C-alpha cells in the first residue's frame, strides 16, 4: 500500500476510519491537536470502496486512548489489521471490523498517543504510534 | 511534583 | 490528561 | 541533527 | 503475586528470568545500566522453584531490544505470562515456556526498554515496560 | 504586551525577528518544522514600528541552534530583551539589538529548541523556549 | 544504541 | 579540573557544595531519587580545603528546584562558578558565594533537573544540567 507517516503532534482530537464487517480495516484520517488547535492530518485513503465510516470524536483534553487493540489476518493474502478497537479513560470504540486472526493490543499505563504512521492499500496494511508525555 | 515521569506501556498478562 | 507536555525553560526578560 | 525524535512502537500487521 | 517496580535506568544490560515448559514464566531479575554502569535491581523471585533459568547479557550498549512478546494464559486458573521472546537488533532469545494461549508483542520501532514493573506469585502475573528516549 | 505561546513542534527553520539598536527586540515570527513540513506560526508583531528586520534561515535538518544568548535590560522603564544571539552548529548569528544590561545564557549540549513562547508589546517583553529530544 | 539520551543544557561556567 | 558526569536519575533530595565568600564554589555531591530511593552519588571533591559547605535538603517530591542562576567570574586566572543560588518552589537557598562577575540563571517553566555534569579543580570549573518531565 501507500505509506504514510503523520508524524507527531500534541494529542488526539478525532479519529475516522473505515471497517467492513467481511474483510479488514480501510482508510483513515486523524484528527491532531496541535498546542491546543484542532489539526486535521492528511486523508490515508483505501484503494477501494465499499466500507462503513466510524467517526471517533475525543472529548479532548479530558478525554483520551489508553489502550488501542484490534487482530490482524489475511485478506485475499495479504496481512492486514482487520480490526481496532479504541479504549478511552471514558469508554470503548469498538470493536470495529472482522475480530479474527492474531490478536494485538497496546495497553498504556502512562504516556499518550501523538502520532499514526503505517501503509493503506486496498485496507490497512500495518501501522505504528508515536507515544509522548 | 519532583518526581521525573515516564512513558508506561503495558501490562501484558491480565 | 490528553495535553502532551513539553519541557519549557525560561522565562528571560522579566 | 536537528530533527526532534519520538518513541514510535509497532508496527503491527506485518 | 507480589508486584515489583524496578522504574526507569537508562538501558538493559542483562535479563535474568525462570521459565517451565509445563507451566509459565517463572521470577525475573534485571541488570539495567545506570549511567554507564552496571545496576542490579531486585530480584523479583517466584513463590516456588521447579524452574529453568536463563541468562540473557546484551552486548550493552551496542545490542539493545527491539521486540518483546510472549504468550498470555491460565495455569491453575491464574492468567499469566506463559512465554516470553525478546529480539535484538542483533539476535532473538527464546521464546522461553509454553508458547500458547493469547499472543502479545511489543515492536519497538524507535525508543528503548528502560525498566519493568508487575507482578510475581507463583508466576509471572503480569508486566509493564518503560520507554524512553 | 500581548502573550503568546506558538507551543511545540519538531525543530526550527527560520526565525524572523526585529531589532532596534537603539532599544529593543521587536515582534518575531517563528517557522517551524512539524514533521518534516515547513510550518510558519503567528506573527508576534510589536506595538511599533521602526525596527530593522533580520530573517535567519536555518539549514534544516544540518543545522540547528546550539546557544541562544542576550542582554536584558530596560526601554521607557519596562524591562525587556534588548538583544539576541542565536548560535547554530554551523555558525552564529547575531548580536542584534543593545548588548546592555543584563547577560543570559542557554547554551544546549543535548537536545533541540522546539517551540518559543512569551510577550511583546512595544519590545520582547520575555520569552521561554521549549526544549526536546 | 542501547544508551538512552538526555536533555542537557550548559556548560555555565566557561 | 578532573570532569565528572553523575548522569540521570529521576529526582533530587539533597545538594551538598563548598563555597569560600572570598573565592569561588568548591566541591559538591548531590543526592538523586532514583524511582524513589535515595541515591548518593559520587562526592566531586576540590583540590583544596578551607571552604564553607552548604547542605540542601530538598522536601522531596513536594519540593523541587524551579531555578539556579549565579555568577562566574575569574579567580585566580581560571574562569569559574563563583556562586550559586537554588531556588524551590517552597523556597530560595542562597546566593552562596561571590555575587560578583558574569551571571547566568536557568529558570524552569516546566520539566525537572535529573542530573549534573561538570568539572572541578580548585573551584567548580562549569557545569551543566540534565533536564526531564
Ligand atoms: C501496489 C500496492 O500498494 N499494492 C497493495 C499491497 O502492497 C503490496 O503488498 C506486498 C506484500 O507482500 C508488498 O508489501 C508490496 O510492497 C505492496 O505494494 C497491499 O497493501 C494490499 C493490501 O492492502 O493492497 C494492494 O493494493
Ligand atoms: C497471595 C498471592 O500473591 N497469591 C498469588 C496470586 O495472586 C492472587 O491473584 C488474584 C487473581 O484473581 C488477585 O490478583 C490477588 O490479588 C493475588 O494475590 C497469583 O499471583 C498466583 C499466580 O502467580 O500466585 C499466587 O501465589
Ligand atoms: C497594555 C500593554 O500590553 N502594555 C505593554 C506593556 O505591558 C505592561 O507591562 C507591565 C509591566 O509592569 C505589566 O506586565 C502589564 O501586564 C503589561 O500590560 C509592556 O509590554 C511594554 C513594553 O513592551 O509595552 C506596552 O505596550
Ligand atoms: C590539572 C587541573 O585539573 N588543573 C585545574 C584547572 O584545570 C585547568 O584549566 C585549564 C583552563 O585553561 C584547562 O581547562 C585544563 O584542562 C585544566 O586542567 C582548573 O580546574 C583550576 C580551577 O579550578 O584548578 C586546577 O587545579
Amino acid at each position: 500500500g501507500v505509506t504514510f507517516d503523520d508524524g507527531a503532534y500534541t494529542g488526539i482530537r478525532e479519529i475516522n476510519f473505515e471497517y467492513n464487517s467481511e474483510t479488514a480495516i480501510g482508510g483513515l484520517r486523524v484528527t491532531y491537536d496541535l498546542n491546543g488547535m484542532p489539526f486535521v492530518a492528511e486523508d490515508h485513503k483505501s484503494f477501494i470502496t465499499g466500507f462503513k465510516p466510524v467517526k471517533i470524536s475525543l472529548e479532548f483534553p479530558s478525554e483520551y486512548i489508553v489502550e488501542v487493540s484490534g487482530y490482524v489476518g489475511k485478506v485475499e493474502g495479504y496481512t492486514v489489521i482487520r480490526s481496532l478497537t479504541f479504549k478511552t479513560n471514558k469508554q470503548t470504540y469498538g470493536p470495529y471490523g472482522v475480530t479474527n486472526g492474531t490478536p494485538f493490543s497496546l495497553p498504556i499505563e502512562n504516556g499518550l498517543i501523538v502520532g499514526f504512521k503505517g501503509s493503506i492499500g486496498y485496507w490497512l496494511d500495518y501501522f505504528s504510534i508515536y507515544l509522548s508525555l | 511534583n519532583g518526581k521525573s515521569q515516564s512513558i508506561i506501556v503495558g501490562p501484558w498478562g491480565d
